DNA sequence: TATATATATATATATATATATATATATATATATATATATATATATATATATATATATATATATATATATATATATATATATATATATATATATATATATATATATATATAT
DNA sequence: ATATATATATATATATATATATATATATATATATATATATATATATATATATATATATATATATATATATATATATATATATATATATATATATATATATATATATATATATA
């Protein structure tokens, strides 16, 4: 889908949407009579609203990330692609390592990710006066990195 | 910014497009059948009469826009067609001074306006008898075509503008592209419709 | 402004739509079978008499309304073919000098008047048999209508509207276009209808 | 001014007018199918009596009036003839007398009266035949048809209205335009209204 | 057929005896199969509606002869036969020389008819009071010729 | 219907029946909710009574005129029917020639108006007395016309 | 076949009969197995509504031309017979000349169809009055021509 | 529809109708659903009351325009048919030039509805008192042309 | 077969032509029972709308060339016999050169075209207003050529 | 669709149309049956009103664009057409270059939208006065680039 | 009205029969239910992680398709509104009288 | 009382005719013109969504695995036992109805005379 930034708009289109599923994976077959009554009927929407508050709940931490990587962004000049790149890979770091740490260390994601961006990684960037300016993926990424501690006080 | 690039045309849906949105507002009118045979006639006559003149010019004349003022800036190319079909052609209410007169006022080059002129009589001549006879057998050009549209339009009065509207074409059947003669060439189009329902089980 | 050019007449749709408007608004007093009949029997009667009358009265002369006083300005013109319907033809209320005075008072050149009220006549007696007796076997023309018309007209006395309106057809039998005779021409436009609901799986 | 020329006269939905807009009232009354039954039942016994009455007489003297005060000033002769087949016939409640002095009073030539008396009784020997049988086998003329009428109403009493209301035709069956005899000719109009459902899918 | 009186009966009959004729018709043998058919079936009843539309309405001037000979005959007290006679007499005259007008005179059509009728021509009959009278055929067939030519004001 | 003498009540009677044609009109088929709402039935309650009064303002010079007409009907003994038709005539010319001016002249309407009352125009009444008196039509339409014009002070 | 004036009932039975034609068409032999098939059978169906329309389409012309053809005949009264011969000259001339324009001159086939007519040219009718008239065949020939001419606005 | 001074009760027409119009637009097929609801019912509502008022707004122009044509018809007694022409007559200027300056001369327009009124611009007409007057339509024309750019204040 | 334009009848009657050689080919001697089944049936049917898809596919060139070469005869006023000559012309040139090349020089084509088109390629060609023209053979062959090349933008 | 000015009717129309698209986003097939529940009613009408409230507020920069398009043209006398062309065009500048910032100079956006208004750019305009003005594209394509900067205080 | 043919019905005792009902027990067969445990089968659930297939959500941009929204004008189809007159159709409203139909009111006898 | 009949008569309104006429509104023509829409082009540009990709992540869910365990219910056994029903057989006995006898009547239809 095409980037819309998150808003109240989002909460209630996956609302409805989670009905239309809810709807449909109760009555597999007989979805018209269930359709029909309003007991179920009020069932299923307290349960997708609760599946909405769940989705919610679980979503702020992504939120501030992609907000500090924005800022980081912002700093340094970087074009909107790479700005939602370092988004994921942001999340990504606090997800896996940050909040569960599976098994591994933080500069081999570091070297993993570095893989990921090179073609190598000292990328040129034209600003708007002219100015061309150079940026080290590497050194950003570790920057983030500590920033990121920053923010879950680790 | 730069959200899409949309694409305005006649996309061989824009029949069910208007057919169905309008069925629907017009049930709470209606009824069930009485808005089904409601919408039916209205797109005929849309059709009927609005695609069968209308887009058939744009078909033809684009390439010659394109060529000399190839822009998104052809806006006032159309119009100007537009107004060419209604307010001279099967109506007689303007003589060819007044669009001249009104374009270069609005920066339009007066032979520009004055092939384009050629073009569309050259070819709503041979879409409707009428202004075909109106005309005569006479290859417009932009040294002839302002004195001869004159000539026609000065002879003739103000036509009602019901003669634009519907019954020109109702009063006079034509050859179709279904008959011998020069009716022979264009069921292709119309071939494909066919195809489509034999797929569709239909 | 100029926002659009609409166009007035019999598309082939005016059915539908004054079946479709007054049943929507008559449920509300009838329910839904009665108010469908009501409908039903309503526009039959405006069709038979209206329509069979009045529409093909129109058709006919509007050709020679333009070459006439081709303008938009026509609409005297039309005023005048339906008070000659009404009030001359089928009621006999007043004579041609009635109306010929009343029209060049409104600015109408009188020969004009003389001219259009002979054509109305020469197809009234088409289409009405009653007419066609009442002014015999005369070709009507501007220099002999006026006359002809005021002897009918004073040998009759002032006729109720209620021939007019639909006893006129109702007594009386015609031949219909589907017959022998003078009656295998027209029904070309019905023909459509048919091949219409064939194509809609009617 | 001169709004329109409205004309009022049975249009084949009378019927339909009459049950739906009494049905719509007695809703408030009575219920669905009880509203529906009084309707069916009120509309019935106002056809068989007004319509096969009056209805038929008034088709049969508008000509005959035209002639005679060819007007919209006959409503006069209209009021003569509905008291005709209501004070005199089917009540005897009137010699002709009170007619003449009453309608020449209100400036009716008294042969005309006449004429018109004649006229209305020797239909209604036709339509009713117990008024056939008491005036038996003469046809009145402005000559003798006072003179016979005022024999037949003086030889009768003042009868109670419920004979000409409903219960004449009730307690006797007649021949239908449905059988041999002198009922083999009219349901031309009945046959419409079978080809008529037959269209509307019913 | 029986003398039957025109009724609504009458154009039902029509009605379903052309339907059988028509799916008589389109299935020249394979009835069976199109009679299977509810499309083709519709289409068969739509066809024979219309056919009894134009049967009905290509009768009315016929029906209005056969009313006014019925009128007639009842002023002059003619046996029933004599009637149907008159009215297929004004059938025929409306039809060849009101309406087309095939290229015969109306007195020859008269005399015609008049040889039809004659065995002569001034035929007695007994009333059912008793009282014999006596009526011309060619008087009353010169009668409702005008009275004819009245109706279509001819 | 019937004739009724113009009061308050057939006021009354116009304004609700006009309630029913607009509730009829507004919800063109779903006139069951557009008559459970209160905000749409205010609504149609003022056109209606809007409605009323346009028709009421516009009908005082018809009445005026049957006025008339009835005074001068008494003053010459004439029974009701052409106390109405008169009335009707007054209507007609104050219409189509005192207000609009419709491109006729006056007479033009008086010797119409007197071929509608042929049959000539002086006719025999009988009075309450037994004295019958006689009247000329087109005099007595003279006669208001003076009257008439009298009234609008033209 | 009996001359019929057109009407829905024709397009319908043209319809029906090229149902039945398909349906011989399409099983050569084993048409009783294509007959029992819905799906082939919707297909002819559509087929056969094709070529109505088709030819429906393609005879509006030589409509006009019967009618311009019946509305002079009228006017000059002449019997049924000669009015279907003009008729048919002039659907030829419309036909050979008008739309496709075969290399013959029109004065041409005039004289042809001149010879078609000869037995010579100016025939006598009797009217309905008894009054005889006399029409040259050429002229009116060449009367509707022009007539022609005019409706396509040759 | 027929010819009527706009009044208060055109209004409330035109909202009414448009409330139908709506309710019709928003539910596309659930019309009765959305019928029944009384808050949708009231965004209708209040819809419909915006578009009238946005209609009432955009119309005093014409209304001043067909006033001042009303004025110049009856000082020169001018019948109804073509006070109403003037009337558009001035709208289309007012619209086309005066407003908006679409680019085209005044008197080019002058020409054109000259052109419309032709038939030939000197027309006679017989007033009330049968005194016979000729008016120009062109000087006419031109007077409210001036008098219109005097009503704007141009 | 005669002449005919292209039609969706014309699709409609390759479909079921070939449905009756398919039921042919299947079941090559049994042909019944193959008949009788519906499976193979509806394989049958599927296969003969493949095929009708495939030569429809297969069209547009031709069918676009015998439209440029209807404008090219329209424009030089040519008798039909050599428009279809010339479409069939440029459908070979455009099929053997333009769209497979196979090896033969477009002059070659030409001048084989010109020796079928002999007797020698200047024709004289009377038009319905009686003045005679000529037109080259091989010139209008040279324009056609460029002409198609313009087409298919060669 | 035809041009509107913006206003609250403009509001009240996206609200009830993004009612309809929401109720038919919910019940994918059930419409009817959550057409009928007053609470996902509730939910859906929110979500329609926060729907336009979005694209309410993130629409006034491109009114303040369209604004001050409407000054420059209404000072320098241009037709409406490139009224709304230069429109859009501030549009685009405001949007890919001054807010987001998608990686390209002004001035290339400036030539290109030159290249769009060519056919060269300075265009002749005929006042009301019939005085001529011309004006060059790509100075006034400058001139309100600059005050564009002035109104977001670039 | 008279037969005969069987269709039912109402008046008293025998069939096979099932409609069962009971009332007593005994079977097999089964539907369930427990009560302890054991399977396999699949219904979810949770625990941890991994896939795949989807449903949405976001993060940047790019498409096509579309729903709208504008911004310019031009069409077409309409929905109303107006300005002039004319229709037909029907909604009422008068103005005179006449019907039927039924809504209530005014003189004695029945339900 | 309310309501229904059996005669006579009002007023009142429900409709319907019988004429003339309004005004009002329902549509429909007839021309000119608006204005507001419903769509449709014609270009340009948004914005918002419906989707679809183009990469990277989420959360959530739908399933499926990959192991371990639940609890729950779907069944199936393993044994003992119930309870309730589906039938069946045992014997006795009611009532009910469904067909057949064994007589006497009906009434009702299907026929036949």
């Amino acid at each position: 889908r095409r980037n819309r930034r998150l808003s109240s708009a989002s909460v209630y289109r996956y609302y409805l949407k989670r009905i239309s599923m809810n709807i449909g994976t109760t009555g597999h077959v007989n979805g018209l009579s269930i359709a029909g009554n309003p007991e179920i009927m009020r069932a299923i929407a307290r349960l997708s609203e609760q599946e909405t508050y769940n989705w919610v709940t679980d979503y702020a931490p992504s939120h501030l990330a992609k907000e500090v990587v924005k800022q980081i962004s912002g700093k340094y000049n970087i074009p909107g692609a790479y700005q939602g790149l370092l988004m994921a890979f942001a999340e990504k770091v606090l997800a896996n390592y940050i909040l569960d740490y599976k098994g591994e260390p933080l500069v081999e994601i570091h070297h993993n990710f570095l893989w990921e961006l090179m073609q190598g990684f000292i990328y040129t960037f034209v600003r708007k006066d002219g100015k061309p300016v150079t940026v080290d993926m590497s050194k950003v990424l570790t920057e983030i990195e500590d920033a990121l501690f920053k923010l879950v006080k680790k | 910014g730069r959200q899409s690039h949309k694409k305005i045309d006649v996309r061989n849906d824009t029949s069910t497009r208007y057919k169905g949105k309008l069925y629907g507002i017009f049930v709470n009118y209606m009824g069930e059948k009485y808005a089904q045979q409601l919408v039916e006639n209205m797109y005929s006559n849309y059709n009927d009469v609005f695609v069968e003149i209308y887009n058939k010019m744009h078909n033809a004349l684009r390439p010659t826009l394109v060529k000399l003022a190839g822009a998104g800036a052809t806006f006032p190319l159309w119009q100007l067609v537009n107004e060419a079909i209604y307010a001279v052609y099967l109506t007689h209410k303007e003589t060819a001074s007044f669009l001249v007169t009104k374009y270069v006022a609005r920066g339009v080059p007066a032979m520009t306006v004055k092939t384009l002129l050629a073009e569309v009589g050259n070819q709503l001549k041979e879409l409707v008898p009428a202004v075909a006879e109106q005309i005569g057998s006479v290859t417009l050009d932009h040294t002839n075509v302002v004195s001869t549209v004159d000539n026609i339009v000065t002879s003739m009065p103000a036509l009602p503008n019901s003669y634009a509207g519907v019954l020109m074409k109702t009063k006079v059947p034509t050859v179709t592209p279904h008959y011998a003669g020069t009716g022979t060439f264009s069921s292709m189009e119309s071939a494909y419709k066919a195809l489509e329902d034999i797929e569709r089980g239909l």
